This record gives C-alpha cells, structure tokens and sequence, in this order.
C-alpha cells in the first residue's frame, strides 16, 4: 500500500491536494423561493458535488486499494455525511448561515421553505457552531472527511483490516497536527475525542437527511437526479 | 449503477 | 461540578458501580417465535431496562448537575443507543448471537421473525464482533456508554457536559495506559472506540424507524414510556 | 408537559 508509507505531513498534503472545489449554485436571487425551487437548488448542487466527491475519494490514500464493490459501498454509505461535513466546514465563518455555495448562503428561516428541512438546517448550524467553537483547522477537516469515507460503511460490509490500518494512519495524522499546534499530550487526546464525537452527530444528520430526502422523492415535488436516486435507494 | 461506472473510469 | 474533581480511577469505579442489572425475559420456552411474540418480548424488555437506565444515568458523574430538561433531552436522544451498546456488550461472549436476556439469546435467523429486524440484528452482531476483536474491556464499555449519554444530544441543545466528556476521554486514556498500551496505541484505540459510536448512532436511527413502523403497524401495544421515548425522535 | 421520564428522573 502507498497509504501506509505516507508520513503525517505527506498525508496532510495528499488530502489537501485532493480537495474538491467549491461549486456554485444555479441560484437566481431574483425569483424568490418555493419548496420545489430550493429542493431543486440543493439537490442540483449535491448532484454536481457528488461527481467531484467520487473523484476525490479515489485520491483518498488507501481507497484505491479496495475492491470496486467496497468502494461503491463506502461511498453509498458516506455520501451525505461527506456532503454535510463539507457544508458545515464552508459555513464555519458564517454564523447562523449555511454556505451551500458562495452564491447560496442560507439561514434557518429559508430552510422552512421545505417541510422538515429546518430541523436539518438547525443541526448543521449547531455543527458549524461546534467547529467554530473548536477553531477547527483545514488540516483536521480533511482528516475527518476521509475518516468518514472509510469508517461509515466499514461495519456493513483482510479488506477491512486494510481500512482500519489506514484509519489508524489518519489518527496518527490528526495527533501529529495537534502536537504541532502546541497541544499537550492530554489536550491532543481530548481534541481527538472531541473531533471524532462530532462524527456521531454527522452520522445522525445524514440519517435524518436521508429520510427527509426519501420522503421528498415520494412527495415528487422536484425531479431528483439519477445518481442521487441511486444513492438514496442504496440506503434502502 | 452510475456510481460503479464513475468509479471505474 | 463534582464529576470534574474525581480522579480517573474514581471515575471508573463510579461508572462500574452505576451499571444496571441484567434483566430476564419471560420463561415461556415455546419456539419458534412469532412476530408479535418476539416484538412483545423485545419491547417488554426494553421497557424494564429503561427504568434501570434512568437510575444509571443519574449516577453517571456530572449528569445530576444538569437541569431536569437537559437530562430529559440527553436520555430521549440517546436511549436506544444506550440499550444497543449494552446489548452489544452483553452479546460479546456469544458470537453470532444477541443476548437480550440470559433466557433470551437470539441468533441471526430469529431476527427474521420480525420483518426488517434481521437488518438491525446484523448491524448489532457486527458491532459485537468488532468489540470482541478489539478485546473491549468493561471499564472501556462503561466509559463509552457514558459518552453516548452525554454526547449524542449535546449538539441539539454545553461547557459542563463537554468538560465531563473531556474527563471520560482522560479516563479512557488512563485505562489504556493502564493496560500497557503505548502512546500511539493509546490514541489509535481511542479513535477506534469512538468511531464505533458513529455506527451505534446509525443502528439506533435504524431501530428508531423500525420501532416507529411497528407502532404504525400496530403489531404490539407499546408502553406509554417507550412511546414517549419514541415520540421524542419524530 | 407530563413525562413518565420526568417522574423516573425525579424519583
Ligand atoms: C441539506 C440539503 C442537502 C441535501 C443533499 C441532497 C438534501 C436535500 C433535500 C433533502 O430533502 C434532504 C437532503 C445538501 C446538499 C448539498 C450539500 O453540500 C450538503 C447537503
Ligand atoms: C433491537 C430490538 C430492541 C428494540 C428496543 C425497543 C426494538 C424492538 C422492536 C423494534 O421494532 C425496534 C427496536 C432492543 C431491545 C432491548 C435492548 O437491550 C436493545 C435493543
């Protein structure tokens, strides 16, 4: 494996170099909001992000060493968690708002345009507030996002042993970073735990979001893309 | 499966 | 708060001492189960476990210092995660099986008796196997279960809870250094343990939906308590 | 509101 040979700094560099770009929305601020339009915007955006995410995952160390079947499973498991932690990261310096795209910055009242979406917005906002609180670094963000990719579906599958080895290497990476930031040994372990505990709530948000997305599909108010429908059906 | 295809190329 | 003044060893003992008892199911040995009968047994059991869980929660250091509403919030958020991690813990020494009660040890295929339950069983069985292979200790388990209680609802509300969360992390690390693990092994294991909490969250959310469906399907009457704990998630 | 949980926690 090449992933097992990377140093901590080399790990960070590889993850940073693999970062997907920040896409724009098809949003037009002249035509106000309906449930159908915002859902359109959000799902349109996610669809385009998904393509970048898939090509990003290939650049995540160790991921290319997995069978294709395992890759499909991990991404099917983690795709909305990954979209969500990216969203929360983007929004971190925009208190009270979710920066879906540079031209699509939403607070919670706009989340009321879609049924039950405001509950999800609120959780995402609380998560962004948490990151802000912790002064989360980009180097830590990219570590967490790759952990999600590799971790979320690992329990729903030798192959795993490889994944757990890469996961361990990312742990090593997070710790190396914190030691560089001047944190004590205790502070390192505390921050480490704090970061990973957030992943629990990110899973929770994805779970709720997936259910909300499934209900909207059955509600049939806006055409979900083929890829999004397939991902969505992978959770059922 | 789209994801499968996109992963392949 | 009093929890923060506690040492690591004092924390472990406090948690260990707060452990709820392992309750039994009904002694009716008629096999196999029907859907309604298995549903009835599981919900009856969880109902009785819930009562002990509240006793346990109030004995988790720092939890009493929270307002009643905060306690209610955390428990309503985390109750099924906590039942499940206990279930998974109890099932550790019974590979391929879920030890719901000493007289209710269920294999994978018995999950088929309830529609949609076998998927939940498989996730629990995989979690138990993971714990088995990690050689999860009881001291680590009780630490993890407390983390769930305190963490799962904390972002749907802070400092006090987060300080206690930090205290348990310290306690977890203390336990690992105790077992002779190196520094690298210590944070690696810490990470491995906390990541399983993400899967426990996933299982709880899957289980919550299944419970909700069974409520709508009206296969078995659910208790007011269980219904209220369930209502908190919708 | 009345909550069985309230009772259990207070007791
Ligand atoms: C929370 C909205 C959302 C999604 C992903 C499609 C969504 C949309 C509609 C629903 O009913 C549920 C979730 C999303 C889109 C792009 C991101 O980068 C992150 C999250
Ligand atoms: C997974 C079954 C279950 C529950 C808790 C009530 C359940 C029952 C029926 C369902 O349709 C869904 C979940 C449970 C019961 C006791 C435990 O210690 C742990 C888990």
């Amino acid at each position: 494996s090449l992933a097992l040979s990377l140093t901590a700094d080399q790990m960070v560099s590889a993850l940073l170099d693999a970062e997907p770009p920040i896409l724009y929305s098809e949003y037009d601020p002249t035509r106000p909001f309906s449930e159908a339009s915002m859902m359109g915007l959000l799902t349109n955006l996610a669809d385009r992000e998904l393509v970048h995410m898939i090509n990003w995952a290939k650049r995540v160390p160790g991921f290319v060493d997995l069978t294709l079947h395992d890759q499909v499973h991990l991404l099917e498991c983690a795709w909305l968690e990954i979209l969500m932690i990216g969203l929360v990261w983007r929004s971190m310096e925009h208190p009270g708002k979710l920066l879906f795209a540079p031209n699509l910055l939403l607070d919670r009242n706009q989340g009321k345009c879609v049924e039950g979406m405001v509950e999800i917005f609120d959780m995402l906002l609380a998560t962004s507030s948490r990151f802000r609180m912790m002064n989360l670094q980009g180097e830590e963000f990219v570590c967490l996002k790759s952990i999600i990719l590799l971790n979320s579906g690992v329990y729903t599958f030798e192959e795993k042993d490889h994944i757990h080895r890469v996961l361990d290497k990312i742990t090593d990476t997070l710790i190396h970073l914190m030691a560089k930031a001047g944190l004590t040994l205790q502070q390192q372990h505390q921050r480490l735990a704090q970061l990973l505990l957030i992943l629990s709530h990110i899973r929770h948000m994805s779970n709720k979001g997936m259910e909300h997305l499934y209900s909207m599909k059955c509600k049939n108010v806006v055409p979900l893309s083929d890829l999004l429908l397939e991902m969505l059906d992978a959770h059922r | 499966k789209i994801l499968h295809r996109l992963l392949q190329d």
